[PDB]
């Protein structure tokens, strides 16, 4: 199989910037390459075919070059509608393969998270399980570390994270970490804390509660 | 590129 | 004018088969080859194969040969994808996509169906339990508090969450669901409100899990 490597995988830019995405094929594919745009929850839309011809109705700020193994896609002036993920695809031989994608995000200033912790509700404690939720609200950039401690014991393997897409208004991110324990394990221990590390914080922020 | 033969034209 | 319309969401058990359909509108169906492409949650695009709707000829990616079958019915302008011996690795969104097909070769996928969600799991349908994320008794005086709803242990996707019957939309973050090791989904929905409004303003989350006909309203109040 021909592997398509895209670079970079992640890109931060501002409205009006010129950005170039790169697609390298592990073998030569001549001009038999297309580019696509995709937004969350949407099918891809074709931008470029024959490596450099614009698809009908695609704005002219998109252009692309390349032949053989090295291909680039350029947006001359990024607009709000252009923040999305971009894929290259070859069709020189089977199987048809896509590149891993390049996500273009909105650049903004550093914003520390607001951090909140939520003890499990009394109703859930009847069901036999405890869910502890730690919320990181409206931060930037997206990189963040969340760690759970129960009576100063680091927790591993019993938490799941979920993150939102970049907010259309303020361009921040939000993240949840959910600690799940059996009601039995939850009862033995007293101190529950999530420790948040993020470049907007002078040092890591801990939020905590005592069971009861 | 790869292909699958003729299709109905018009 | 060119539109591809796919059939609705599917939920299957491991080892079962699924048949997704894709009907072409707005152009001559037999005039363009049609691809099948899938996208696992949070993953990239994976090509399954393509079909010539005029002749019925196909090419199927080696990874899926013996398991994936592409057919078409000219009388209804519809192409079908059969995926057998399903596993949880087959969970994702499946697309049909037309190729421009200039000169009878692959050029680019210029028309995409809306996608068909396929979930492969042992889990059975189950509505969620909705629990409050109570605003802490340590709210900033004149600042901002945070409260929410935990929507736990449901199957399959999706659920929708609104706040105060849709009246509250500012500061709302409804997180993408995670798949718990149990095979059930769980998500939370949160909102930041002025701490001076606690007790004063009512905060209720509306949870809708149409797969199980579950509509839950849970009132979220400080403890």
């Amino acid at each position: 199989d021909i592997q398509l490597t895209q670079s970079p995988s992640f890109l931060s830019a501002s409205v009006g910037d010129k950005v170039t995405i790169t697609c390298r094929a592990s073998q030569g594919v001549r001009n038999e390459l297309a580019w696509y745009q995709q937004k969350p929850g949407k099918a891809p839309n074709l931008l470029i075919y024959y490596a450099s011809t614009l698809q009908s109705g695609v704005p002219s700020r998109f252009s692309a070059t390349g032949s053989g193994t090295h291909f680039t896609l350029t947006v001359s002036s990024l607009q709000p509608e252009d923040f999305a993920t971009y894929f290259c695809q070859h069709m020189s031989s089977y199987p048809l393969t896509f590149g891993g994608g390049t996500k273009v995000e909105i650049k903004r200033t550093v914003a520390a998270p607001s951090v909140f912790i939520f003890p499990p509700s009394d109703e859930q404690l009847k069901s036999g399980t405890a869910s502890v939720v730690c919320l990181l609200n409206n931060f930037y950039p997206r990189e963040a570390k969340v760690q759970w401690k129960v009576d100063n014991a680091l927790q591993s393997g019993n938490s799941q994270e979920s993150v939102t897409e970049q907010d259309s208004k303020d361009s921040t991110y939000s993240l949840s970490s959910t600690l799940t324990l059996s009601k039995a394990d939850y009862e033995k221990h007293k101190v529950y804390a999530c420790e948040v590390t993020h470049q907007g914080l002078s040092s890591p922020v801990t939020k905590s509660f005592n069971r009861g | 590129a790869v292909g699958l033969g003729a299709v109905f034209l018009g | 004018q060119e539109v591809l319309v796919q059939s609705g969401a599917e939920v299957k058990k491991p080892g079962a088969s699924v048949k997704v359909s894709c009907r072409a509108f707005g152009y001559t169906f037999t005039g363009n080859a049609l691809h099948w492409v899938r996208q696992a949650p949070g993953q990239g695009l994976e090509w399954l194969g393509w079909i010539n709707p005029h002749s019925g000829d196909t090419t199927t990616s080696q990874k899926f040969q013996g398991r994936v079958y592409m057919t078409r019915d000219k009388s209804i302008n519809t192409a079908f994808l059969d995926v057998t011996r399903l596993t949880s690795d087959d969970t994702g969104i499946y697309y049909c996509a037309r190729d421009k097909y200039y000169g009878n070769e692959a050029v680019g996928m210029d028309v995409w169906g809306q996608g068909t969600s396929v979930t492969v799991s042992s889990a059975s349908t189950k509505g969620p339990s909705v629990f409050p994320l109570a605003p802490s008794s340590k709210s900033t005086s004149g600042g901002t508090a945070a409260l929410g709803c935990l929507v736990k242990d449901y199957f399959p996707e999706p659920v929708t969450v609104s706040w105060n019957s849709g009246a509250l939309t500012s500061g709302v973050h409804t997180f993408p669901a995670v798949l718990q090791s149990s095979g059930l989904y769980s998500l939370s929905s949160v909102v930041t409100v002025p701490s001076s409004s606690l007790g004063t303003q009512t905060y209720i989350c509306n949870v809708n899990h149409k797969p199980s006909n579950t509509k839950v309203d849970k009132k979220v109040e400080p403890k």
